[PDB]
């Protein structure tokens, strides 16, 4: 069964720039059924190229593709923001179908820190029997960023869960969310709730903090 | 406008069974083979079947036996009918058209297949407002966090759909068979409290529909 490979798995590009992706199979295929598509976040995929090097509809001029054997590219002539996307290679010429795993596109863009905001449990949720405290970090550059959390000033590893924005549409930024939950008799037996964030826009953590007995 | 609509998507136990459709229009269907598709959660794409104009069908060893194509060129109807399903089976389902180099030049929008013995269950809606004590300055984040539900999806706007811009609305996670997400928005800290906040969270599966309006936190 063909494998495809596809490089990198990541990768960032800046507007403008010459950009070139793999697609590499385990085994020699044949280049008339070796295709290309791309899918927008929140999008179904799209026919992008066929047949190695053909463009399918609607696709601008900057895209082209090449290879042979087991040894495939696309390239983008100058990356534009519209551009951001998965782009997956798919061979047919053997029996089972298979797809590469995708090469994920994003856009360069100048670094922003984020903007970190904590918040305290709700009387409604406390009701019910439990306690959630949700920090979010929005809107930062570049995407790699590190939360942790500390009750009563030690560090909490367990009962966090987080999950990450797509890169931004409309300003090219990534945003993400903490959030720590305890049972209420836990989140009782403590003071002190703090979630910082470690970024390369600041050579110190954002701190944000709160008291179970403020006012 | 040649289109593939996919309908027929949902949950179901491991071991249950259940059909997808695809209508097709805008193209003579009877003259092309025709394809299912699917997407993991982990964002990979996978061949599910093929089946000629003629009805010839085709599979992967993964649901050989268990899934069966079919199409009523009449109808300009493809369906897929899965059973023995398991938890590996989750995926949103696209419908393909093929083309005769094996390429896919037409897809459907997807219909969502959650195979899971978790049970329906309605979100809680929980505010998140800034502590008693939080110092201002200029935008304010508000937030509403969205627990507990089962299955996906939600949606979630703000204002009935008034307030959009400034609004992160996170991806879902799962533990211990319940969903999680949260929401949050940005407004000038002037127009808050002033210019009422609410979250509206609607969960089709449960028939639920709530609004939790984000009052600020007080002695
Ligand atoms: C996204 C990829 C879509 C591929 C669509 C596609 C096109 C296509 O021509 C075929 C497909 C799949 O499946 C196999 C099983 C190779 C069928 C063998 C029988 C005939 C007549 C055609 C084959």
């Amino acid at each position: 069964d063909i494998v495809l490979t596809q490089s990198p798995t990541t990768m960032a590009a800046s507007p403008g720039e010459k950009i070139t992706i793999t697609c590499s199979a385990s085994s020699s295929i044949s280049s008339n059924y070796l295709h290309w598509y791309q899918q927008k976040p929140g999008f179904s995929p799209k026919l992008l190229i066929y047949r190695t090097s053909n463009l399918a509809s609607g696709v601008p001029a900057r895209f082209s593709g090449s290879g042979s054997g087991t040894s495939y590219s696309l390239t983008i002539g100058t990356m534009e923001a519209e551009d951001v996307a998965t782009y997956y290679c798919q061979q047919g010429s053997s029996i089972p179908l298979t797809f590469g795993a995708g090469t994920k596109l994003e856009l360069k863009r100048a670094d922003a820190a984020p903007t970190v905001s904590i918040f305290p449990p709700s009387s409604e949720q406390l009701t019910s029997g439990g306690a959630s405290v949700v920090c979010f970090l929005n809107n930062f550059y570049p995407k790699d960023i590190n939360v942790k959390w500390k009750i009563d000033g030690s560090e909490r590893q367990n009962g966090v869960l987080n999950s990450w924005t797509d890169q931004d549409s409309k300003d090219s930024t990534y945003s993400m969310s903490s959030t720590l939950t305890l049972t209420k008799d836990e989140y009782e037996r403590h003071n002190s709730y703090t979630c910082e964030a470690t970024h390369k826009t600041s050579t110190s953590p954002i701190v944000k903090s709160f008291n179970r007995n403020e006012c | 406008e040649v289109k593939l609509v996919e309908s027929g998507g949902g949950l179901v136990k491991p071991g249950g069974s259940l059909k997808l459709s695809c209508a097709a229009s805008g193209f003579t269907f009877n003259n092309y083979v025709m394809v299912w598709l699917r997407q993991t959660p982990e964002k990979r794409l996978e061949w599910v079947a093929s089946i000629s104009r003629g009805g010839s069908t085709y599979y992967p060893d993964s649901v050989k036996g268990r899934f069966t194509i079919s199409r009523d060129n009449a109808r300009n109807i493809l369906y897929l009918q899965m059973s023995s399903l398991r938890s590996e089976d989750t995926a949103m389902y696209y419908c393909v058209r093929g083309t005769t180099i094996v390429a896919g030049d037409v897809w459907g929008a997807g219909t969502t297949v959650t195979v899971s013995s978790a049970k329906t269950t309605p979100p809680s809606v929980y505010p998140l407002a800034p502590g008693s004590a939080a110092q201002t300055n200029s935008m304010v984040t508000l937030g509403c966090l969205v627990k507990g539900y089962f299955p996906e999806p939600v949606t979630v706007t703000w204002n009935s759909g008034s307030l959009s811009s400034g609004v992160h609305t996170f991806p879902a996670v799962l533990q211990s068979d319940l969903y999680t997400l949260s929401s949050s928005v940005t407004v000038p800290s002037s127009t808050w409290p002033s210019e009422t906040v609410t979250c509206n969270v609607a969960h089709p599966a449960s028939s639920t529909k709530v609004d939790k309006k984000i009052v600020p936190r007080d002695c």
